[PDB]
């Protein structure tokens, strides 16, 4: 019951190999009541040789999984609190790349682990107990960097609604300016902006691709000329999808100040034109200069409004 | 700045394909049939596997507006539910194939859905997803994909055929050497001449938009290239053939170019659509600047599904669902000007 749960056919040959051999002249040993301990020593080296062999497996097996739980505990800890307004944004570009750091180093642990099974097939036609291993190998990894980029993008998912157990602004986050330029409302933030990746400048979305390219760029196995960016693609969209609330919730936030700007319109100020034209449309009237002077009252009113 | 007519239509019904995609809309006649995708239910992980439920869901478009309403079905259906699935139909029997499920990557063997019946049936071959197929009415094709069930395989450049009246795959030995492990590729026919067409695909980290087209007659490959505005290196991209001037119609879907020893990651998306006529090999980018605005026009998105469908007196492309970015349930169609 030790080489079924990795379910390997290599370490059933093992199996088949192993066996207690006892002779028919060892049917003639025990009634001598001499010293006879030959035929247990001959299993017992044969069994020592598989218990070592079964030693190595194990930890073959407990190391493999062990790596993966770093990539998570890694990940989940450095994105719970971001708190990355464009300059600490910069400065976690830096601390990701820590992130990436631990990627890397159980890189390093990916060599030294394709060693140790190296040791742990302990076969000659290798590849094919390859196959059997690196197979399952491979989707478990996959498996560890959805679950991953999972929580990641959970953590900046749960910071939409101000309104379920508390409000949502609780830090300093991301600071947007509005200002009138060219006689109109213009967020250097814009929406847009801050939404989709255009010339000027790249934000959230383009943040989240870097994430995406700095959790998914592990060495795999099966000749090592690929990455497994593409088994995330596929999982995320397969059951978890935390994009898709990104989405929804983003163009959200985006409806919500599209909003806050007509409310912005809403000044009831003019178009910004010229003086001269309604002051001459004025003259046209020909009115005394106090309709004038009530003009600069409401004028004034404006400006106390503003 | 050529020709084009964006339009969003309208829905009607509780009933509708929301927040799907990697669904088919499949077209025989007047038998526009939605089939598989993905959503989600966020109530339990049982909920989560009926996502891409097995519902077939009908439509009864009217001058834009669309009335949804779910067929029923009888026979061997499949108790999960399913996307990447390839699908093709015999003339009165769908004929589905491959796809993955979300949980266990349990792909699923052949079935179809006899439509005048209303019912399933199990007829019965890597086990793959993401490949694409074909029917050449006596032959059902499949190529490329992946695989993965039991052995966790990669992409593949194999192909088969399915005989539908001796009920057994056989396998086209590949004359041309160049086709490479490829899924998530396009595969359709020209009516020139009776063949396949390749139009690149996904391997290994890096998309692909090579043209291979197979020779049935000659159970042989050629290799065409292209040029005139093409789409360098995209996938997932709505499709939709034109037999009368032999015209490929793309929009969109997952595009971006780097070298593999990058990370490359940064599959942006496109909402431009091109075509390619297949008798001058030219693609032509069917964008357009004489129209309203540029911002009624969908938005960039892969793994929606198409179709060619007539709205209002016209053939058009339709584009349902889908991955602008995540999750759609917008129906488009950009009407196909005159140019046919």
């Amino acid at each position: 019951t030790c080489l079924l749960p990795v379910e390997e056919p290599l370490v059933k040959k093992k199996i088949q190999d192993m066996e207690e051999e006892v002779k028919p002249g060892i049917e003639e040993i025990r009634w001598k009541s001499t010293n006879i301990d030959q035929f247990i020593s001959k299993s017992k080296s044969i069994v020592d040789q598989l218990f070592e062999t079964v030693n190595k497996m194990k930890d073959s097996l407990q190391k493999i999984h062990k790596s993966l739980a770093n990539f998570n505990v890694k990940i989940i800890e450095r994105k719970n609190r971001p708190m990355s307004p464009d300059d600490y944004d910069q400065f976690l570009k830096a601390i990701f790349s820590n992130k990436l750091t631990i990627v890397k180093d159980n890189g390093n642990q990916i060599q030294k682990l394709v060693k140790e099974v190296l040791d742990a097939v302990k076969a000659d036609k290798k590849q094919n107990s390859w196959k059997n291993y690196n197979d399952y190998v491979n989707v478990i990894v996959i498996e560890g960097i959805s679950t991953a980029i999972q929580t990641a993008l959970l953590h900046l998912n749960e910071q939409i609604n101000p309104v379920f157990i508390k409000r949502n602004d609780i830090s300093p986050l991301f600071d947007i300016r509005l200002e009138l330029g060219q006689s109109g409302i213009q967020f250097d933030p814009e929406i847009g902006e801050s939404s989709n990746q255009l010339t000027v400048r790249n934000t959230i979305r383009n943040w989240i691709n870097d994430f995406f390219n700095i959790a998914g760029t592990i060495q795999r196995l099966d000749t090592t000329m690929p990455g497994d960016f593409l088994q995330e693609i596929r999982s995320f969209f397969e059951i978890k999808q935390c994009l898709a609330m990104i989405t929804q919730n983003l163009e959200w936030i985006e409806n919500e100040c599209n909003q806050f700007r007509a409310r912005f319109d809403t000044y009831s100020y003019l178009w910004t034109e010229d003086e001269n034209p309604l002051l001459k449309g004025c003259r046209a009237k020909i009115p005394n200069l106090d309709l004038f002077d009530e003009k600069i009252t409401h004028l004034k009113a404006i400006q106390q409004e503003i | 700045p050529q020709p084009l007519v964006w339009t969003q239509l309208k829905q009607t019904g509780t009933t509708q394909p929301t927040a799907r995609s990697g669904h088919t809309i499949i077209t025989v006649g007047k038998t526009h049939i939605m089939f598989g995708g993905l959503d989600n239910d966020k109530n339990n992980y049982k909920d989560g596997k009926i996502a891409p439920n097995n519902q077939v869901f009908t439509l009864k478009l009217t001058q834009n507006n669309c009335e949804w309403r779910q067929i029923a079905c009888q026979g061997d259906v499949p108790l999960p539910r399913c996307y990447h699935a390839s699908c093709a139909i015999s003339a009165d029997k769908m004929l589905v194939f491959g796809g993955s499920y979300t949980s266990n990557l349990r792909f699923n063997d052949t079935y179809i859905l006899k439509t005048t019946s209303y019912q399933w049936s199990k007829p019965a071959p890597q086990p793959r997803y993401g490949h694409s197929a074909t029917f050449f009415e006596g032959k059902v094709y499949i190529f490329g994909g992946h695989g993965g069930i039991n052995y966790q395989r990669l992409a593949f450049n194999d192909l088969y055929v399915l005989e539908t009246e001796n009920f057994e795959w056989t396998r086209l030995e590949p004359k041309g050497n160049p086709p490479d492990p490829r899924g998530g590729h396009s595969a359709a026919m020209m009516a020139n001449k009776p063949q396949l067409m390749i139009f690149g695909g996904w391997s290994f980290t890096s998309q692909y938009s090579n043209i291979m087209i197979y020779d049935i007659e000659k159970d042989e490959w050629v290799d065409p290239e292209i040029a005139h505005e093409i789409p360098k290196w995209n996938l997932s991209g709505i499709m939709a053939p034109s037999i009368p001037s032999w015209k490929y119609f793309i929009f969109g879907g997952s595009v971006g170019s780097f070298e593999e020893g990058g990370n490359r990651t940064n599959s942006r998306f496109v909402d431009d659509s091109f075509v390619l006529d297949i008798d001058t090999l030219s693609w032509s980018s069917i964008n357009l600047e004489a129209d309203e605005t540029s911002k009624a026009v969908c938005k960039p998105r892969p793994r929606e599904s198409a179709s060619i469908f007539y709205d209002s007196g016209e053939s058009r492309a339709i584009v349902f669902g889908g991955w602008a970015n995540n999750w759609l349930n917008d129906l488009w169609a950009l009407n196909v000007s005159t140019i046919t």
